[PDB]
RNA sequence: GGUUCUCCCCGAAAGCUAUUUAGGUAGCGCCUCGUGAAUUCAUCUCCGGGGGUAGAGCACUGUUUCGGCAAGGGGGUCACGACUUACCAACCCGAUGCAAACUGCGAAUACCGGAGAAUGUUAUCACGGGAGACACACGGCGGGUGCUAACGUCCGUCGUGAAGAGGGAAACAACCCAGACCGCCAGCUAAGGUCCCAAAGUCAUGGUUAAGUGGGAAACGAUGUGGGAAGGCCCAGACAGCCAGGAUGUUGGCUUAGAAGCAGCCAUCAUUUAAAGAAAGCGUAAUAGCUCACUGGUCGAGUCGGCCUGCGCGGAAGA
RNA sequence: UCCUCCUAAAGAGUAACGGAGGAGCACGAAGGUUGGCUAAUCCUGGUCGGACAUCAGGAGGUUAGUGCAAUGGCAUAAGCC
RNA sequence: GCUCAACGGAUAAAAGGUACUCCGGGGAUAACAGGCUGAUACCGCCCAAGAGUUCAUAUCGACGGCGGUGUUUGGCACCUCGAUGUCGGCUCAUCACAUCCUGGGGCUGAAGUAGGUCCCAAGGGUAUGGCUGUUCGCCAUUUAAAGUGGUACGCGAGCUG
RNA sequence: UGCCUGGCGGCCGUAGCGCGGUGGUCCCACCUGACCCCAUGCCGAACUCAGAAGUGAAACGCCGUAGCGCCGAUGGUAGUGUGGGGUCUCCCCAUGCGAGAGUAGGGAACUGCCAGGCAA
């Protein structure tokens, strides 16, 4: 017979890129995600598409924040 | 035949069926029917063993059903080729984990129980055993 | 007038449990109250043939342990899937 | 299709993207040689991490079983109004399951970064010269599909073959052990074996099997047999036989034709008594009647019925 | 040809004539800034007015909305004025 | 300024037949047959609602399940395209038993003859004809019987077409 | 130094709901009048102004109560990395990690800076 399926899309490539204690020069790219799933803390900017870009070349650390727990993305200064 | 009404999606993937099961314990009536290998059940299997079944406990009483199967199974027709396209579905069967109880009974005597779930376990493909409501 | 006798388990685990359950054994603990949770190691040919009876799940038992008498209920118990036979009994204190 | 002398060292791939492209070709991933570089890289320990898979659960989206309250609905019944209500039944409440397109939860592995000892012919990266290859196959694991069929097809990782000889599974690339520089009528060993063919235990101890099981196959059936935990009845006398009773008003009701010990509703009483159920079946158009249950004598020591297990039997018929 | 989920095996990626859907637009406001606000669905009362229009009150909590099919996200609101 | 949608676009511009065909290759890829599996087919088994005057099991056995064989229809494409001749017929056959008859038995809803089911047993035998190219199938007349399958759906370096 | 109260934080349900009680000389809220500063797609209900008669009613803070929500052991179970095995659509062994659900239980938050009142 015939099918109405097959179709998809090329992978986003989304997550996180950099880690935990792991040294980013400013403006690198941490975490590239579709929603803000991971939210922008300290020294880390947010992009147009939720990618929380760094933005002095140190640290990172996730954390949790406020009443809501979402993890959240800080920079961590060395 | 034990069918669902307006699932989310017609047709799914096969699965396997590994693990233990859940409904071990009798908790509705006070005989039950607990099943001991691994397979699976049909929507015709479990309709075939209750009429066997519910005409030996002669109407008065109460059975209880456990399973429900919630799972189409496709099957491609005579003389067509593999692939191009998923099969139609055809039957529902409903996996049968060991230590699943199928069926419960209450409102008879032991005696009566025990030579009624033999006339259902002669229907299933799946061997089973006779359990009893256990305190706690 | 329910009486078990017991001993302390060595080892534990799931490789330590299952050792110990194919020679007709099972393991059990007794906690509650303020004490240490102790490790209980019996054998499931007794206690088997006691659960039968109705008022083995309602009355206080004694498990004779290291000497000692301790006075427990029954609270939570995990049969066996397919199998008569028990897998763990957790005791109260009390 | 063929491609002609020898030796040494290293050594692939059958993958991705593109392609009037699928059996061809380019780049990249993989190979070789040279050059230049950082305790470069790997293994291990510790630390910092992100999950959302396996599992589990029903807080969310759906599916489904039972019980209670229960709107609404339903069948029927009356005189613009409504009385009876064998029935189906929304939301919560208690319990129970299921889901790749569900997650109030949540691993092990795997991946990124940092510190440290040891080891590894820098095994790591960049550039330059040269390629080949882009038909893969099987086995384990997680799967889609097919019939949880195929030495079937499509994926991710590892191993093997390809491109690896040797030993084993009789023979048998892909299964197991193990990587052939050469020579030796030297020893040790892994997988697998030690009665012979065919090299090595007719080796020691305790059990099981009667089937040629071992040396194909399930549902299900059966006083095969071994081991274990318990129960009923019992030398104030058990279990299977032998000898006596094994009945009485019940033609009881039932649509009033008969069901009458043994047809359907049924209660499932109660006396005569050491013992008898208004019957489990054997006979009947219903009765008659053969019969054990339940009771005594005889006899005399154990018997009977269920559970988990190890090896067994049948089901088991091809040229 | 492109976009969303799963298969996809908890970094990324990953096939099949595998399972489900959409796009080839629109907007000068539906963009930017400032200020303010919180719905869906039920229950009761009330003129036409009824299961559902508008008004008042209660529970409920984002089950609503986000121009468009799906996933992630949104109360500091990206939702509404 | 391109639904250059065959969307990394070969031209601004392009449909069909070959049984009159032809060349270079492939079992990288189908048709006959072999091989793996058994969805389907055939046969056997398990429970027992019921039909059978009462009586499930003389006999048939629903709703379901479990297996065997590789005889049908199917799945894959592992050998074969530097050739494996193939439907039916004639001659010649060989093997299995899931036995058509002959032989030995059990049950019977077996009075006897005549039956029905099932077990063991493959030693031997197992139609002539009208129709169709037919294997099958219909019909006439026999016979104790006119068996079911495997062997490249046996057999074209044996014949035919 | 204590008890309160107000503003700003960490932490985010052991911290949030329900019931009962309590607080006004301070503070806070309700309230008072609005012609004016402002403003309602009508209304000063909201926002904004000028004041303080009354109340703690509603709101808010504090205490008790477990009636829910929530946290959470120990043991057991599922799962799984590596090496083997089997009556191999699944399971076991040796070793390492170890859930989820549930149980005993904990549980009516802790605390930093500054200002004001009160007792010292």
């Amino acid at each position: 017979g015939s099918t109405r399926n097959g179709r998809d899309s090329e992978a986003k490539r989304l997550g996180v890129k950099r880690f935990g204690g792991e040294s980013v020069l400013a403006g690198s790219i941490i975490v590239r995600q579709r929603g803000t799933k991971f939210h922008a803390g300290a020294n880390v900017g947010c992009g147009r598409d939720h990618t929380l870009f760094a933005k002095a070349d140190g640290k990172v650390k996730f954390e949790v924040k406020g009443p809501k727990n979402r993890k959240f993305i800080s920079i961590e200064a060395e | 035949m034990l069918q669902p009404k307006r699932t989310k999606f017609r047709k799914m993937h096969k699965g396997r069926n590994r693990g233990l099961a859940q409904g071990t314990d009798v908790s509705f009536g006070s005989f039950g029917l607990k099943a001991v290998g691994r397979g699976r059940l049909t929507a015709r299997q479990i309709e075939a063993a209750r009429r066997a079944m519910t005409r030996a406990v002669k109407r008065q009483g109460k059975i209880w059903i456990r399973v429900f199967p919630d799972k189409p199974i496709t099957e491609k027709p005579l003389a067509v080729r593999m692939g191009k396209g998923k099969g139609n579905v055809e039957y529902w069967v409903a996996l049968i984990q060991p230590g699943k109880v199928l069926y419960e009974m209450d409102g008879v005597p032991e005696e009566l129980a025990r030579e009624a779930f033999k006339l259902a376990a002669a229907k299933l493909p799946i061997k089973t055993t006779f359990v009893t409501k256990t305190v706690m | 007038m329910f009486t078990i006798n017991a001993e302390v388990r060595k080892e534990q685990g799931k490789g330590a449990s299952r050792r110990l359950r194919a020679a007709n054994k099972f393991p059990a603990i007794i906690y509650g109250g303020k004490e240490a949770p102790l490790a209980i190691e019996l054998d499931h040919d007794k206690v088997m043939n006691m659960q039968a009876k109705a008022e083995f799940y309602s009355e206080v038992l004694t498990i004779v342990v290291d000497g000692k008498e301790i006075k427990v209920k029954a609270q939570d118990v995990q049969r066996h899937p397919y199998k008569p036979k028990l897998q763990h009994i957790d005791f109260v204190r009390a």
